[PDB]
């Protein structure tokens, strides 16, 4: 029986996280994903001078920010840099409990 | 209703009828292999969305593999 | 107060007293010299007789001699030699002979055709008799104050009881209150009290929700024996409960927590009302009993 | 369940029913019980590891707690689940009374 | 009864309720519990001498048996009598769920 996963689920939050290899999401909500097929997602955005981190539960058979989840099976959340206009955009996904809490660059 | 393997159900060919889920767990002691199979009732599955008893329960030292399923006589692994 | 007005036939709860009687008897180890068992029945027709040892070898190969005297023709339902005054087995020996109705002459009536009696029992009038197969080597002198667990006779006398019926069956949950006062004449501690749940008709099973408030002065242990009734069973009691295997299988038994219930009809009715058991169907207040036959209506 | 059927045919270190015969006069000094002279009362013994026949949620939690923190000495304990009555024969003065004493013999255990 | 009022205020070596706080993540590894982070579950500990809060007749017999035959090591055990529920909060997606988990905190013990 596939059971829902534990993911950090704080939606979009501000972050003082950059110029570091590893980094904690500092999210205070560990949530049970509403659907068993969902996986943990972390997305890193540094628009101009303001950094923002987002943690959600998300179905991998579905696009997030119009991107296809490539690593919806990996244990840890290793960020991969996507290209978005005028912005530094990173995103990762993983299939471990609270795996998007510790974020690897 | 679900039919699970039960290693204590001597009277009933080692089987119980459950409203929740079938359970099985193999613990690795360095001198014996423990095979616990039982029924878990719906009210004892907390939280129902992610029962902890089924949750990953492999801590340091014990190679414990806990499975939960909802097919009849599925906890035979 | 509901607790002071007598009940009649049309009451769901009928108080009974189960007992095990014997007037006199003896006990001996005759096998050393077939075992002779004598039952001297009296007047208060069919009687049931059960045979069972402590079951050392689990098989009984000595033919027994049973002398079933009675001042009444009685059909002896032997349940798994029979000197008699008919016997049925759902290796017999059916003999009809004039038996003496005095116990001392009956005891030596067996001594004339046999060596030495193994057990003598004088019973008053029971439909069920439970009798020995084995042989205690410790010990045939008959005594007025003799009793052995092996030789016993069961009788169930109805007991008087007060109480009242408050609500009819036009409800979703038939809640019955039972207030016992003394379970047995002799009071040691923690004796069994069977509550028997059955439908009134006794033909088709019943899906009913049943609440049972069971309160007693003396500490009893309630034993719920549900027959042909399935559904929700709520038990609230100041004492402990026990459940037959059929009860848990047929019904969903909710459990008490040994509540500190109040005393009296109006108080116990109030408690049940202030706890989700509305409306109360019946209240019963038996002064002394150890068996209840509850019949449900729908 | 951890009843006499399972517990008596399986060499179990953990919580299980154990056989015990108690002679009323020799073991308890109870002359007042005439028949029988003794009975198999049984008892519950053995450690209660995680998920072994947990009575309540609190006993699943403590069994899990004591798994990771064994030193705490706060674990569930082996306890009779289902008991059965014993019919005895005792004399009140000179009247022999046949009384059925409820909850006398342990037939199954649990971890509470 | 051997409840928290008596057991926590008056020192008793015998069977009594003992205070215990269990941290969900530190003591059990329960990442899924949001509020609270832990709770006072308590537990029952201590020897069960004769007649000390005996649950059933079998525990009066065993408590008396183990008094006269202490070497047998077959005595009643200290066990929760009345437990009370604990209300917790956990997240299913973005939804905070308030669940009252019954039989979580022991408030009185007995000898069984």
């Amino acid at each position: 029986v596939k059971f829902p996963q534990l993911c950090k689920f704080c939606d979009v939050r501000f972050s003082t996280c950059d110029n570091q290899k590893s980094c904690m999401s500092n999210c205070s909500i560990t949530s049970i994903c509403e659907k068993p097929q969902e996986v943990c997602v972390a997305v890193w955005r540094k628009n101009d001078e303001n950094i923002t981190l987002e943690t959600v539960c998300h179905d991998p058979k579905l696009p997030y920010h119009d991107f296809i989840l490539e690593d919806a099976a990996s244990p840890k959340c290793i960020m991969k840099e996507k290209k978005k206009p005028g912005e530094t955009f990173f995103m990762c996904s993983c299939s471990s409990d609270e795996c998007n809490d510790n974020i690897i660059f | 209703a679900l039919q699970c393997f039960c290693h204590l159900c001597t009277k009933d060919n080692f089987t119980c009828v459950t409203d929740g889920l079938c359970f099985v767990s193999v613990t690795e002691t360095t001198d014996k292999v423990i095979h616990n199979s039982m029924c878990i009732a719906e009210i004892d599955l907390i939280p129902r969305d992610r029962p902890f008893v089924c949750a990953p329960s492999s801590k340091t030292g014990s190679v414990t593999t806990t499975y939960c399923c909802n097919q009849d006589h599925c906890n035979k692994i | 107060p509901c607790e002071l007005l007598p009940v009649g036939v049309g009451h769901p709860v009928q108080a009974m007293l189960k007992s095990f009687t014997a007037l006199s008897g003896c006990a001996s180890r005759g096998t050393t010299s077939q075992e002779v068992h004598i039952i001297n029945l009296r007047k208060g027709a069919e009687v049931a007789l059960h045979l069972r040892p402590i079951q050392s070898l689990h098989v009984h190969q000595k033919p027994l001699v049973f002398i079933l005297n009675s001042p009444q023709p009685i059909l002896w339902k032997v349940r798994t030699i029979f000197h008699v005054v008919e016997v049925h087995f759902e290796s017999g020996e059916v003999k009809v002979e004039t038996l003496p109705h005095g116990n001392e002459h009956l005891l030596n009536w067996a001594h004339h055709r046999y060596t030495a009696v193994t057990s003598f029992s004088e019973l008053r009038m029971a439909h069920d008799i439970y009798i020995k197969v084995g042989e205690d080597p410790v010990f045939c002198k008959i005594d007025n104050k003799f009793l052995s667990l092996n030789y016993l006779a069961s009788y169930i006398e109805p007991q008087p009881s007060t109480g009242c019926v408050l609500s009819g069956p036009d409800h979703e949950q038939e809640v019955h209150i039972i207030e016992l006062q003394a379970p047995n004449s002799s009071s040691a501690f923690q004796v069994d009290v069977i509550v028997d749940l059955r439908p009134l008709d006794g033909d088709i099973p019943l899906h009913r929700d049943v609440v049972l408030l069971l309160k007693g002065e003396k500490s009893v242990n309630w034993v719920i024996k549900a027959h042909k009734v399935m559904g929700k069973l709520e038990i609230m009691t100041s004492d402990t409960v026990s459940l037959s295997e059929d009860t848990e299988r047929l019904m969903q038994v909710s459990k008490t927590v040994k509540q500190k219930l109040p005393a009296g009809s109006q108080a116990l009715i109030q408690w049940a009302e202030e706890n989700g058991f509305n409306p109360v169907t019946s209240y019963t207040n038996t002064p002394v009993a150890n068996h209840f036959n509850l019949r449900l209506r729908e | 369940a951890l009843d006499t059927n399972y517990c008596f045919r399986n060499l179990e270190e953990n919580c299980c029913v154990r056989p015990l015969y108690i002679d009323f006069e020799q073991d308890l000094g109870w002359k007042w019980v005439h028949e029988p002279k003794g009975y198999y009362a049984n008892f519950c013994s053995g450690p209660c590891p995680y998920l072994r026949s947990a009575d309540t949620t609190h006993s699943t939690v403590l069994g899990l707690y004591n798994t990771l923190n064994p030193e705490a000495s706060a674990s569930p304990c082996c306890v009779p689940q289902d008991l059965e009555p014993l019919t005895i024969l005792a004399y009140v003065g000179e009247t022999p009374k046949v009384e059925q004493l409820s909850n006398m013999v342990v037939k199954s255990c649990k971890c509470s």
